[PDB]
């Protein structure tokens, strides 16, 4: 066959930047077959999909006696650009280095006779995280939502602090983070991360690039990379936390809501009235609505407009830990 | 110590002998090929032995440090020269203080004393 | 120092100097006509350029502000020693400086299996970082290091690599945990100094024809390297992060040498699979080592291993795709060192594993399923190993009555259990019956899927343990014999816990439990912030007790 | 000895017939004659390279 | 399928204040629009190059004020056609100056605006609008100001009272710069109170 | 100590060796199965009571 090819220069290809990564020392990868995932996939087409983007699927599957969450890519995107390839496999190598992190989505294997690989991690049943909420087959209490919120502030803290090279994952959404039986979140998901230089925080970058309202405007008219340009984007996505809302919104009105926009003028204005989530309305949020305001305030801290405006992440997921720590 | 320059070429054309000796001995566990390998790796030892012997019979045949220096090219050395001047103060305070200075050649181990 | 017994802190160790007083130096040195003053600004580009090249040492500052005083400070043969620089620093001017006489006086007063040892160092790029564990395959590999006394490979080469740590002729990049030595190099002049002394007998010649043994640096598919006949060992020296290309007619001449005791494939890539590159790898007689680490192309290795009787050493770590080992290794009875780790896809062995008696360390061992592979029975053979790598998957890799197969290891002495892909809750029931000797000098549970603490990690099951780390995982608390302060305690002297998100324990009470601490290296813990840690959440302190 | 011996005293010393090899006790000694107080040392010898 | 499509897009450009239809190719690959020249370049090349031009009075204002036009020729004769283009070098010049606009869901790699020119809303959301317009020309409007009641804003003429060209163009940015899209601009009076 | 036998010499042979040594129980053990071959090898020739 030419699958043989298919081996010969992926994982050539892939061997050059892990030693370039972490020279050589990581994890024990699997390597599988094209026939397992095209069964555990069911030949890739049908609803055990989990979620889509750009350049690649999530899907579920089950290879024998455990199920697993299969990712897979787009042949015609990847084919089509021969100069962002290389950012599937920072993909594939950083998802390997942060894999033994707790709240990082574990890496359990590669097969690479495919379209350039096909990855495999562990299952969690409960889904990626919709533009609101859970995509099971219905909706989550305050105090999960916010167990939500302080691992995804640690796996943030995770990618800027614990190396010599601060990788900044700038395209943090609620769509990259899935959940375990114990809800507890797992990021995934690293393919547009850069890669800092060591003891440079601020390098101008190369493209402006991701996720209009995450877009953080300071990076989309300065066009250099701060780690502050990841932070906007997260207070965004705990906002989807508090609201149980999407991030950007119409309500018969001209596909325009800035969501941030509409909590910081009920906040100036209504109060802070509204933002306390009409799908969970029925819990008991005696004294959660302290936390719960104490949540927006600092997503609000968070989402502002500057830098030194701005907490550091570390800060940001410390006074998160003092919210929770409250009760 | 204190070899002439005969000697040396010697040991350096003896080391190539004791390799290739020890690279075709190795060999031993027709016996003709290796019979006649062994004469001729014999017969070159024998004949630079007896063809370098008559130049051994034609002939026949320190380092040291002080407290004197100089202390202006001495650039800064006032963070050690502060801490072992604080660790010999406190030489009453066991029964023989000894000290060591440790590191690779030409580092300033002796000028450190020194100074 | 030890032999004076002077103290830990009465050392001194005077460190090399920094840019601007070496560049005071030099001007006060070659500069003497006027102050230490450059009376011209066009050479100092030209002489910071050759301090930089000195690299701190204030004797060979000295010796170059030596020959250059004796000039005419014309900017060619300024810029000529610019390019020039170890050889006319081993000219000395008719040795009249002479900095590579007082190095080589530290060379040659080594015992002569420490200067074969030393030698093969001269084999490297210019300020790579050698890793420690392939200096002592090597060393081993042709033989420098000999044993009788029981300390059979990796105790005795590791004494002489700490050997030559001791007479300052090699620095040491960084520890562990538990002070042992994972990275190392060298310093210029002294790496200058043992090429030149290999510039002797035909050690490395390297360039050229007449070598006894050769390394390759990087991207020779398209310089043609040459290999003679002779080569008795071939080690790839990579600068710690590129891939070393190999051409697929090279490693064809691989295996057409004789006389090859040595071969180690580290940081490469190759144009087919190793099975079909290496089929005559039979012709290769007197092979001790093969590091087959970190290489693509491998699936399988080559089935014509029946050829190799001697083979004390068998690396092939890193490598994600090594599918089927073959039973062949059965055969032999003859080697020191098997290392698969972090070896993913791997089915978990042949059968005949405590056969082969005299081996040592046993790293990655996937014990294996039911009517499968070997399991842990044959492991209570094995008397003579010191070094041991589980890695466990599920309930059935291991088996309840084999809880015995390591109470009777007499030498052992560490234990590393890598529960990564970990799935049964049973594994968690079955790896309590797990037993290590009491004599135990550390251990380190790096996934470890359970909750509690193992029950059997207590002062009374082993009294000797000195080290111990937890990586990742899943654990809560620690039991109760995990404390057993009524008479017993730890004396384990340095602690490591890397990324324990739920871990919950207090710091007076492991001081009041573990009296005889030195350091804790604790970073993502966010549970804890009751220790001396300047925070145990999102990086890490050491907690140096003093 | 040198040190103290020549403390304080106005100094002149001739090294005589010195030649360009291990030329190197030269500044072994050099260090070891005061300055700053007029002592002269003269070389007589067959090179200008020393 | 791709010609009398482009044919029917390309056709409707009949505006003094842009590119006419010039030319065109047989575009078997990708655009090779044929529209001739410019010839004394952009405004960056004029006003962000120390090389040729220091500063004149308002024929900017006018050039500002012909683009603007060109903004109520896109916006109000032809029901559909938004800019979505607008940088300093989009905007080119004649001898006589005079602006020329030439160089034309949710998609990764932003192209619009590596400096202020997008819209916040535009950021927060993605609506792609005329309200992105009239606030991407007012901060032109504020590059035309800079270079970059005391608003001495310019650094070579602290002269720019007389015409009162620089209060009414500071005040109608303060119009165009708010950020709901509540107060927004139209084009037609920043026609009628620039000139 | 008992393998000693009595020797004051002997004792501060071994306690010479031992006292190079970082106090592992592995070792110690092995000098306590390798007696006169460490004492014949005398760290290369140093202690040497042979
Ligand atoms: N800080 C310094 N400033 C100026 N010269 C220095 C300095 N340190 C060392 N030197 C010079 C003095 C000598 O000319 C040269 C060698 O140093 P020295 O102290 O004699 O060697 P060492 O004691 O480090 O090792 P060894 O005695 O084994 O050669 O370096």
């Amino acid at each position: 066959d030419k699958a043989k090819r298919w081996f010969l220069d992926n994982g050539s290809i892939f061997l050059r930047e892990l030693v370039a990564d972490c020279n050589g020392k990581s994890i024990p990868i699997r390597s599988f077959s094209p026939e397992q995932i095209l069964k555990a996939t069911n030949n890739f087409d049908s609803s055990c999909f989990v979620s889509q983007d750009v350049y690649y699927k999530w899907y579920r599957g089950e290879i024998e006696d455990r199920s697993y969450m299969i990712k897979r890519f787009s042949e015609d995107e990847i084919t089509g650009k021969r100069h962002r390839v290389k950012e599937v496999y920072n993909d594939i190598v950083l998802s390997a280095r942060m894999s033994n992190h707790s709240n990082f989505l574990q890496l359990l294997g590669c097969c690479l006779e495919f379209p350039f690989p096909v990855l495999v991690f562990e299952f969690a049943e409960h889904g990626a995280m919709n533009q609101r909420g859970g995509v099971i087959v219905n909706l989550l209490p305050w105090s999960v939502r916010l167990k939500i919120g302080k691992e995804i502030a640690n796996a943030v803290t995770y990618l800027h602090t614990a190396f010599p090279k601060i990788i900044i994952h700038r395209d943090v959404k609620p769509m990259h983070v899935f959940l375990d039986k114990n809800w507890t979140a797992k990021l995934s998901d690293l393919s547009f991360s850069i890669s800092l230089p060591e003891g440079k925080s601020r390098i101008e970058a190369e493209w402006v690039l991701g996720t209009f309202g995450y877009i953080d405007p300071l990076y989309h008219k300065t066009c250099f990379v701060t780690e502050y340009t990841d932070v906007y984007s997260f207070g965004i996505c705990l906002l989807v936390i508090i609201t149980g809302k999407p991030a950007i919104m119409t309500i018969s009105d001209g596909d325009l809501q800035g969501i941030l926009s509409l909590v910081r003028e009920l906040c100036e204005n209504g109060k802070l009235d509204e933002v306390i989530d009409p799908r969970l309305m029925k819990d008991i949020t005696s004294g959660q609505r302290l936390q719960v305001e104490a949540c927006v305030v600092l997503a609000l801290r968070c989402c502002k407009e500057r830098d030194e405006d701005r907490p550091k992440m570390i800060q940001v997921a410390k006074e998160l830990k003092q919210i929770e720590a409250s009760l | 110590k204190r070899t002439n320059e005969t000697l040396r070429t010697l040991v350096a054309d003896l080391r190539e002998l004791v390799y290739e000796a020890e690279d075709i001995l190795v060999d031993c566990q027709l016996q003709y090929k290796k019979s006649k390998r062994l004469q001729e790796i014999n017969e070159r030892i024998t004949k630079i032995k007896s063809q370098v012997e008559p130049y051994f019979e034609f002939i026949t045949p320190d380092r040291w440090s002080s407290p004197v220096y100089d202390h202006t090219q001495v650039v800064g050395l006032e963070g050690d020269k502060r801490k072992i001047k604080e660790w010999l103060f406190r030489s009453n305070d066991s029964q023989l203080l000894i000290m060591a200075f440790v590191g690779m050649g030409g580092l300033g181990k002796t000028t450190i004393a020194q100074e | 120092a030890k032999r004076v017994q002077a103290r830990d802190d009465k050392t001194h160790r005077p460190e090399l100097l920094s840019p601007d007083n070496s560049w005071l130096l030099f001007c006060n040195v070659a500069f003497a006509a006027n102050d230490g003053t450059c009376e011209r600004p066009e050479l100092e580009d030209v002489g910071k350029e050759i301090v930089t090249k000195c690299k701190g040492l204030p004797l060979t500052i000295k010796a170059v502000g030596g020959l250059l005083l004796c000039k005419d400070h014309v900017y060619h043969e300024w810029r000529r020693i610019a390019e020039h620089f170890q050889d006319e620093l081993r000219g000395n001017t008719s040795e009249t400086d002479n900095v590579m006489s007082s190095l080589q006086l530290s060379y040659d007063e080594l015992p002569s299996h420490l200067k074969s040892c030393i030698l093969t160092l001269s084999l490297y790029p210019e300020d790579c970082v050698i890793p420690k564990q392939q200096l002592v395959h090597g060393w081993i590999g042709e033989g420098f290091v000999m044993w009788r006394n029981g300390r059979s490979a990796t105790e005795s080469g590791e004494d002489c690599f700490s050997g030559l740590t001791n007479r300052c002729l090699i620095e040491v990049v960084d520890k562990t945990y538990s002070g042992t030595i994972i990275t190392c190099k060298i310093h210029d002049m002294v790496r200058d100094l043992v090429i030149d002394i290999a510039k002797k007998d035909s050690f490395s010649n390297p360039e050229g024809l007449n070598c006894r043994h050769l390394g390759i640096s990087g991207n020779f598919d398209e310089k043609q390297i040459k290999v003679n006949h002779k080569l008795r060992g071939v080690v790839s020296t990579t600068k710690t992060g590129e891939v070393n290309k190999l051409n697929s007619d090279l490693a064809k001449k691989f295996t057409d040498c004789k006389y090859l005791r040595v071969l180690d494939i580290s940081k490469s890539i190759f144009d087919a699979p190793l099975s079909e590159i290496l089929d005559e790898i039979a012709s290769l007689q007197h092979l001790a080592c093969l590091s087959l680490s970190n290489t693509h192309p491998l699936i399988q290795f080559p089935r014509s291993m029946e050829d190799l009787h001697n083979l004390q050493i068998l690396d092939a770590s890193y490598c994600q795709n090594l599918k089927q080992l073959q039973p062949c290794i059965v055969l032999f009875k003859k080697l020191l060192v098997l290392d698969m780790t972090n070896c993913g896809s791997l089915e978990c062995f042949p059968k005949g594993i405590g056969s082969l008696v005299k081996l040592e360390v046993l790293l990655g061992f996937k014990p294996a399923r039911s009517n499968n592979g070997c399991k842990l029975s044959e492991v209570k053979n094995l008397t003579n190993l010191r070094k041991l790598g589980l890695s466990l998957t599920r309930g059935d890799q291991i088996e309840e009555e084999e809880l015995d197969s390591l109470i009777n290891l007499s030498k052992l002495m560490s234990i590393s259990i890598n529960c990564y892909d970990s799935y049964g809750d049973d594994l968690i029931t079955k790896i309590d019956a797990l037993t290590p000797p009491h004599q135990l000098h550390e251990l380190s549970l790096q996934f470890y899927p359970g909750k509690s603490s193992p029950s059997w990690l207590s002062p009374h099951k082993l009294p000797m343990l000195r080290y111990m780390s937890i990586c990742s995982g899943n654990l809560v608390k620690m039991q109760e014999p995990f404390w057993g302060n009524e008479n017993t305690h730890w004396r384990i002297e340095g602690l490591m816990l890397s990324s324990l998100s739920d871990l919950d324990m207090d710091w007076e009470v492991l001081q009041q439990s573990m009296p005889y601490l030195r350091t804790v290296t604790a970073n993502w813990c966010p549970e804890l912030e009751s220790f001396a840690i300047e925070d145990v959440g999102f990086r890490g302190g050491v907690w140096m007790k003093t | 000895k040198i040190q103290q011996y020549l403390l304080g005293k106005r100094y002149l010393i001739v090294m005589d017939d010195v030649w360009d090899k291990n030329l190197s006790w030269w500044d072994k000694i050099y260090q070891g004659l005061p300055r700053g107080q007029g002592g002269s040392v003269i070389v007589t010898t067959r090179s200008e390279s020393v | 399928k791709e010609w009398l499509t482009e044919v029917n897009y390309l056709g409707q450009l009949s505006h003094p204040n842009l590119v006419l239809l010039v030319g065109y190719c047989a575009e078997g690959e990708n655009r090779l629009l044929v529209y001739e020249f410019m010839p004394k370049g952009s405004l960056e090349n004029h006003l962000f190059r120390r090389g040729a031009q220091p500063l004149t009075w308002a024929i900017r204002m006018k050039v500002a004020v012909g683009a603007a036009k060109g903004l109520t020729f896109l916006h109000e004769a032809k029901s559909q056609v938004i800019y979505r283009d607008f940088k300093a070098a989009n905007i080119l010049l004649d001898a006589d100056f005079n602006a020329k606009l030439s160089d034309f869901t949710h998609v990764s790699t932003k192209v619009i605006g590596t400096h202020g020119y997008a819209a916040p809303e535009y950021v927060a959301t993605g609506r792609l609008t005329a309200k992105s317009d009239v606030y991407s020309f007012g901060v032109v409007l504020l590059e035309l100001i800079s270079g970059r009641l005391f608003r001495i804003m310019d650094t070579k003429l602290g002269g720019q009272y007389p015409q009162k060209g620089a209060f009414t163009a500071a005040n109608l940015a303060l119009q165009c710069l708010n950020p709901d899209a509540k107060l927004r601009p139209k084009m037609s009076e920043v026609l009628v109170t620039l000139e």
